[PDB]
């Protein structure tokens, strides 16, 4: 059926009618580009970057039909034929099979389809996320203490992948006693595309938790190996079974990633053996992976930080800086995070801040980093350091939760968490540090920043290190003992630092602080004077 | 403020009040205390000090205390830099060469203009009694006005110094506002405020002329300074009140560090939606003290409405008091709304509550001070936290009624709050708080 | 070890060191070519993994050809001056150009093992 | 004393609604706005009438009593406007086609937009619904329509900002309003993302959020300070597009407006109070750096003119 409201439009019998939807992309430039006639070469950009056309040559071809081929090659339109030529990469290519002629000529034009319904017969919406289904409602259990689940999304090379490839290996969800059971479950995802790396999986992964989740019906939480999914018995009513899972993953990762997802493929196993070969195989040295990544990554290795301004609606003058060693001060936002926002949302939150003009780098002073700095807080803030707390630091917003205040009585500083009511050493609450701290301006001796910055590296670098922590809440040192015992260690001092530090228990004053300090030989009375 | 903390004696007595010489010293950093608290400063960095710690701006304090307004005191240009300190009064205009009875129709307008909106009384705050030629007139209308009973603060408008002086003890006791020094007068002027320190009012002709006028003043040793930026016109008067303020801030400047007074009346020429306009403008463009020919509910409603939105502080907005709020004099069985913490919201909510007459219990969470979907969005509002926050604040003392009503814009947070709260019959009531009075009829 | 030792007779009043180096990129084993010409190759059409990519390029006269640029130096001729003459001609005559030893290491040097030379020095097939 | 003469890089930019005589020009200052102390406003802030496809039926009394006998019929609803009023533009809402409420195809509305904007002179700014789908089609279909007018689109909000964009000034030479919720960040995302596409800061002005006095209106106060500071003391490029600020929208349906004298007598007249809020709301954000309002009331339209003549002149 031909028609222009079908999309189908036939141009005429002779080979030069092709010019005329030549002319209507010659036109889009002209008119929706605003490009002057004349610009040859602003229209041939155009027509390449902004027109996704491109030409399927069927039958026999002759010299006038290369040659106005050529001239679609020339728009940038790559050309398509069932002929022998002499094929140009990109450009000019040969396909006989008639059958995957759409698809090749869709790869070769960069066009992806959307699927805009998910074929699936149970509700999938947003609405449906959180609504538990208890014992009474549920049919399938998966993970937890009953059984071994896992869930991993791995990056492979487009062979490896096959496209809307969903499988399941196994028996299904139709052969339970009709009681509530329990199976393993494995859920591969394999995703391949030209932008896509390895750091880009876990962040997929966490939107499996949400994609799962809106399916009314089942519920998903946990993560990698900890996976733990309930499904209810309306869903088994309705037609719910396990390659559903894998449709609405799909469907799910080909729209909300589809700037770095070419290809998706979903694996569900329930077999008990082959679930665990492929745990073993491919999940457990992933996670490994990334975790060795994430505890190996430091600011030296890097050439590139991130700036995120997302807390600029309440603290205008706010910028976070985010390197491998110093996380977002939310505690949400890391550097790889950084990096995933930067690359799945352009004029977003996150930026990217160049390592370039270094001033001190015992400090933390960049000249890209000022500028960025100035650029984004409209001016507000000129010069930061990046690892000095007393020398041009860096701005808080209000979203952290620790709160590191300068004591120089002790020679160091104190730390309060936001769940600590009582007092501190140093006088003010929490309440009244958040108001002096927080808000985006530059007070020197106070920071806010999240408990895992409390063990880092660059934890006060500038001041000579986390040596100078002196009091501490009973629960944060509690919480953060291995890791600062683990750098105290490196630092220069005997693992055990962790009880070196005061805390409420002990004593919450001056005096008792220092003199605690002073009898059990703390390194922050054996530096140089701290201001 | 660490800079003065070296100063300090860093002696930890706590003579001051303050727990520690470091929270003196952020206390008094943060303009809230002065530096004289300290009893064991040296006497050189107490000098050195008392001249750091000098805000740039002055603030002056008016009336007594149940009409105590403070003026000034600001310290950026945009209340997004900092904050907005000292929200701007406004006065309502006599003149002795008026009828008793519009002076009796604007006692009355002021006494009937007087609500709460959001915690905060608004309220005529000054009147501004001038001088229209008459000694024996003006003294009878201060006499009246004083008689009438209503509670503002006072400031005489009256550059004659030979009435000034009968005039002042007539409300000397109140500490009201002397306006009228002039280039010739400002010495007797000073001689009659000096005493009871209070705030003295300085007028000229182009601002050349009062900064020389002020300095002039400041030189005989008097700060408890009122400018008025002057200008014969509105675009003038525009002008003299942003200089003024730009002078003070921007060019550091103590000279113009002054609350101003601007009167709107004479330039509007009684035009009460100009007035309107201006005072709106005047409230964003630094004009502390507003003299208005009248007060009526449709001057006061937009104006104070928008000052109170204008003067909150960015960083810790209005939220309302974590509970169980009681409205229509809830019993034992009353429905149970729930909404969150902040100020807009629960009093748009409470309102419609209020109107429908039901006995309604109202229990609000810890949402962070935002509304529903900006909280939610947020991820700060979510059935989790209403479900602590009705666990814990003691529902209890009130029973025999199950069905909660939950914000409607919000419809997701349902599937969690039926398994978190079993026996509670949790309602997602309708988005629209228009709504609301007629589903609690019904 | 002996190296490190020898730091210590190091004589910094006799040390000048050019501040001239320059950026380069290697590594391109055949595999390497490979695994980079794997990036044009059309899912649908294929084969992957091989020179046929190259092969496309050359036949169809996008690419003129392929040269080799090898060899050392000789006091007979200005040092790198032949080498850097005949890479860049070759690339400006839309001829790609692998290099190896010396010549390799003179392209280094001058700047062309960049990216950024693609538009600087190449013709406009290459 | 010394004089603050402190100097701007920045440069609002300048946009042309309508065609002929009646064109308006937004944008062009270099200076906060009134301070011509300071140096040249580039173009004085203009004010718009509000008019409705459907008879106004939630509008207050008074206002139904001065349009009683052209409400019915846009045409002469706009024509009446023009004839008594004289306004710098008119802003045609198109609530007929709001899903939520009465719905309609885009066609009808987009008939209704041809037959006012093809019998006034002045500018005119058409306004759809709050909901970003309806609005894409309706708003292609309004444009495809009311070609060759330069008629001004809003809220072409991130959701459908290609499709707006695409319809509106790509396709057929119009001008669109891309709309924030107090938000710098969010603005200038949306202002990237219409010049990424390829639409110029002449084709688009923005609306950094409205709001009535007293509800979230210091929201809307520091996002227009922040937004003019940006523009100007910093020369953010991205900012530096006019802004217009529909004040009738949202200040005619709060409570102190909209209450009869019957349900408040306290309050006293309605009219006046609904004109005193108007006048509140559009005062506030003209001086906080708007540069278009519309208004509903046309004593609130008289009002704004005479307080923007006379702080400018
Ligand atoms: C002002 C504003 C802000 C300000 C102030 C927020 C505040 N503290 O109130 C700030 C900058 C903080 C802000 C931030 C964000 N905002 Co905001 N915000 C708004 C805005 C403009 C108005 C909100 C408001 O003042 N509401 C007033 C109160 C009274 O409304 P309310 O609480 O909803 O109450 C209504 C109903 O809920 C009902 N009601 C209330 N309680 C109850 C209870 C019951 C039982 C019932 C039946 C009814 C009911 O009564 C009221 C009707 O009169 C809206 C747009 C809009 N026009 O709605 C965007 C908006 C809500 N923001 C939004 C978002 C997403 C955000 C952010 C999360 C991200 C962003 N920048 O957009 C951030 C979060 C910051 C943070 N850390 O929390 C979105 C929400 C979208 C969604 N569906 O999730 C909007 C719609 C903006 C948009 N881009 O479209 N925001
Ligand atoms: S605290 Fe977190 S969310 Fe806020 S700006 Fe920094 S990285 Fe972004
Ligand atoms: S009174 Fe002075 S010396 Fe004593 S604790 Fe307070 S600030 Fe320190
Ligand atoms: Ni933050
Ligand atoms: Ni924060």
């Amino acid at each position: 059926k031909m028609g222009l409201d079908l999309r189908v439009i036939p141009l005429g019998y002779d080979v030069t009618s092709v010019i005329h939807v030549v002319t209507i992309a010659i036109r889009a430039a002209l008119i929706f580009g605003g490009i002057k006639g004349g610009q040859l070469n602003d229209i041939l950009k155009y027509t390449a970057e902004r027109v996704p056309a491109f030409v399927n040559a069927f039958g026999p071809l002759s010299e006038l039909v290369v040659s106005a081929g050529a001239g679609a090659i020339a728009l940038g339109f790559p050309v398509l034929t069932d002929q022998v030529v002499p094929e140009v990469p990109t450009l000019l290519l040969t396909q006989k099979d008639y059958d995957k002629m759409v698809k090749t000529s869709l790869e070769a034009r960069n066009i992806k389809i959307k699927i805009t319904e998910i074929p699936i017969p149970v509700s999938f919406a947003a609405a449906f996320e959180g609504e538990r289904i208890r014992k009474n409602d549920m049919l399938a259990e998966f993970g937890g203490n009953k059984t071994k689940a896992w869930e991993l999304v791995m990056c492979a090379d487009q062979g490896e992948v096959e496209d809307h490839k969903i499988e399941v290996i196994g028996p299904d969800i139709d052969t339970i006693d009709k009681a509530p059971g329990r199976m393993p479950l494995g859920m591969l995802i394999k995703v391949s595309g030209t932008n896509m790396q390895k750091d880009f999986e876990p962040v997929l992964e966490r939107r499996l938790h949400y994609f799962l989740n809106y399916i009314e019906g089942v519920m998903h939480v946990g993560q990698r190996n900890l996976t733990w999914v309930r499904i209810g018995k309306e869903a088994f009513e309705k037609g719910f079974r396990l390659k559903h899972f894998g449709e609405v993953i799909y469907a799910k990762m080909l729209d909300e990633f589809g700037s770095v997802v070419d290809k998706c493929e979903v694996t569900i196993i329930t077999d008990p053996g082959k679930a665990e070969e492929l745990e073993g195989k491919y999940a457990v040295p992933r996670y490994k992976e990334r975790d060795a990544r994430l505890e190996s990554l430091v600011d030296e290795k890097v050439d590139t930080f991130y700036s995120c301004n997302l807390c600029q609606s309440f603290a205008p003058a706010h910028v976070c800086i985010v390197t491998p060693e110093r996380l977002g001060l939310c505690g949400a936002v890391s550097w790889l995070d950084a990096k995933a926002t930067l690359e799945l949302n352009p004029t977003g939150p996150c930026q990217a801040v160049p390592k370039e003009g270094v001033v001190d780098e015992n400090l933390g002073i960049w000249e890209k980093v000022n500028e960025t700095v100035s650029k984004i807080s409209q001016g507000a803030v000129t010069s930061v350091t990046l690892y000095s707390i007393l020398q041009d630091p860096m701005t808080s917003c209000g979203c952290f939760e620790c709160i590191t205040g300068i004591m120089p009585e002790a020679n160091g500083v104190v730390m309060v968490n936001r769940e600590f009511g009582a007092t501190t050493p140093l006088g003010m609450t929490f309440g009244e540090l958040a108001s002096m701290t927080g808000g985006g301006v530059q007070t020197p001796g106070f920071m806010g920043h999240g408990r895992q910055f409390i063990a880092s590296k660059k934890f006060m670098k500038g001041e000579g290190g986390l040596g100078r922590i002196v009091w501490m809440p009973k629960e944060l040192k509690d919480f953060v003992a291995e890791k600062l015992n683990k750098t105290a260690k490196e630092l220069y001092n005997i693992d055990n630092f962790a009880d070196m530090i005061c805390d409420e228990t002990i004593a919450t004053e001056s005096e008792e602080v220092v003199k605690f300090l002073e009898e059990k030989g703390h390194p922050a009375l054996k530096m140089d004077p701290i201001m | 403020g660490l800079n003065i903390f070296k100063l300090t004696p860093k002696k930890n007595c706590k003579d001051c009040g303050f727990p520690t010489c470091l929270a003196f010293s952020m206390k008094v950093a943060a303009g809230a205390v002065e530096i004289g608290k300290c009893p064991h400063m040296s006497d050189e960095a107490m000098e050195k000090l008392a001249e750091a710690t000098a805000p740039i701006m002055k603030t002056i304090t008016i009336g007594k205390g149940d009409n105590e307004y403070k003026l000034g005191g600001e310290t950026v240009l945009f209340r997004h830099e900092k904050t907005f300190v000292n929200r701007n009064r406004f006065a309502v205009a006599f003149s002795d060469s008026m009828d008793d009875a519009e002076v009796d129709a604007k006692i009355q307008h002021i006494k009937d203009v007087d609500y709460v909106r959001i915690g905060e009384q608004m309220k005529t705050e000054f009147a501004a009694i001038k001088y229209a030629g008459n000694k024996d007139k003006y003294l009878a209308l201060i006499n009246k006005i004083k008689a009438s009973g209503v509670k503002v603060a006072y400031a005489l408008v009256c550059e004659d110094v030979a009435v000034m002086k009968e005039a002042l003890p007539l409300v000397k006791d109140e500490n009201p506002l002397v306006y009228g020094a002039n280039k010739d007068n400002f010495k007797e002027m000073v001689e009659l405020v000096k005493g009871d320190k209070l705030a003295l009012g300085v007028k000229a002709d182009g601002l050349e002329a009062l900064y020389g006028l002020v300095e002039e003043i400041q030189k005989l040793g008097y700060k408890n300074l009122v400018l008025d930026p002057g200008g014969k016109s509105i675009k003038e008067a525009f002008e003299n009140t942003v200089q003024i303020r730009r002078i003070n801030i921007e060019g550091q400047d103590r000279t113009f560090g002054y609350p101003s007074i601007i009167f709107l009346d004479e330039l509007t020429k009684a035009d009460k939606f100009m007035e309107v306009a201006l005072s709106t403008l005047f409230t964003l463009k630094y004009g502390s003290l507003l003299v208005l020919s009248d007060m009526d509910y449709s001057r006061a409603l937009p104006l104070y409405s928008i000052r109170q939105n204008v003067f909150t502080d960015p960083q810790k907005p209005m939220t309302v008091d974590l509970g169980i709020h009681g409205i229509n004099n809830p019993d034992e069985n009353s429905p149970v709304l729930c909404t969150v913490d902040f100020a807009l919201t629960y009093f748009l909510v409470s309102g419609e509550v209020e109107r429908s007459k039901v006995p309604v219990w109202m229990v609000i969470p810890d949402a962070g001070g935002y509304s529903v979907l900006t909280s939610w969005a947020a991820g700060k509002f979510t059935g989790a936290a209403i479900a602590d926050e009705i666990k814990k604040c003691g529902i209890a003392e009130k029973t025999k009624n199950r069905t909660l009503l939950i914000p409607g814009k919000v419809a997701v947070l349902k599937g969690e709050l039926e398994e978190l709260l079993p026996d509670w019959n949790i309602v997602i009531s309708s988005t629209e708080a228009m709504f609301i009075p007629k589903l609690l009829k019904e | 070890k002996e190296a490190i030792l020898n730091f210590k007779n190091r004589d910094q009043s006799k040390v000048m060191i050019p501040e001239l180096k320059c950026k380069a990129i290697l590594g391109y084993s055949v595999e390497e070519i490979i695994n980079k010409l794997d990036k044009v190759v059309n899912t649908q059409i294929g084969p992957m993994q091989t020179v046929k990519p190259l092969a496309d390029v050359l036949v169809s006269g996008v690419l003129r050809g392929a040269a080799a640029v090898v060899g050392c130096n000789n006091p007979k001729v200005v040092q790198d001056s032949a080498h850097i003459e005949t890479i860049k001609g070759l690339i400006k005559n839309d001829v790609i150009v692998v290099v190896t030893g010396c010549a390799a290491q003179a392209a280094a040097k001058y700047g062309l093992l960049q990216k950024e030379a693609a538009e600087k020095y190449a013709g406009p097939g290459l | 004393f010394k004089k603050p003469t402190q100097k701007f890089s920045g440069k609002i930019g300048e946009v042309e609604i309508g065609t002929g005589e009646k064109a308006l020009k937004l944008g062009g200052e270099s200076v906060l706005p009134f301070y011509t102390f300071d140096g040249d406003t580039g173009n004085t802030p203009k004010v718009g009438m509000e008019i409705l496809d459907v008879y106004p039926e939630d509008w207050i009394d008074p206002l139904k009593d001065i349009y009683k006998d052209v409400a019915k019929d846009p045409v002469k609803w706009a024509q009446f406007v023009e004839e008594k009023y004289s306004p710098d533009f008119i802003c045609l809402r198109l609530i007929s086609a709001d899903p939520n409420g009465t719905d309609a195809a885009p066609e009808d509305c987009a008939k209704t937009a041809k037959a006012v904007v093809e019998a006034i002179k002045t500018p005119l700014v058409v306004a759809g619904t709050g909901n970003h789908e309806k609005d894409a089609k309706l708003f292609e279909k309004v444009a495809q329509e009311t070609e060759g007018h330069n008629i001004l689109l809003m809220s072409a909000v991130e959701d459908n900002y290609k499709s707006v964009g695409a319809a509106g000034v790509m396709a057929y030479n119009d001008k669109v309003v891309a709309e924030s919720s107090v938000d710098i960040n969010l603005a200038k995302q949306i202002n990237i993302l219409m010049n990424q596409l390829g639409i110029d800061n002449t084709k688009f002005v923005d609306n950094v959020g409205c709001a009535a006095g007293g509800y979230g209106y210091e929201y809307v106060i520091s996002t227009l300070d922040r937004v003019k500071l940006a523009a100007l003391g910093q020369d953010d490029k991205t900012l530096q597009v006019p802004i217009i600020s529909p004040v009738s929208f949202e200040a005619c349906k709060v409570k102190e407006a909209m209450d009869s004298e019957e349900d408040s007598p306290q309050w006293g007249s309605q009219e006046d109070r609904t004109v005193s809020m108007e006048v509140a709301t559009a005062s506030g954000v003209l001086a906080s750096g708007t540069d278009a309002v519309i208004l509903r009331h046309p004593k609130s339209v008289e009002v704004i003119r005479n307080f923007i003549k006379e702080l400018l002149g």
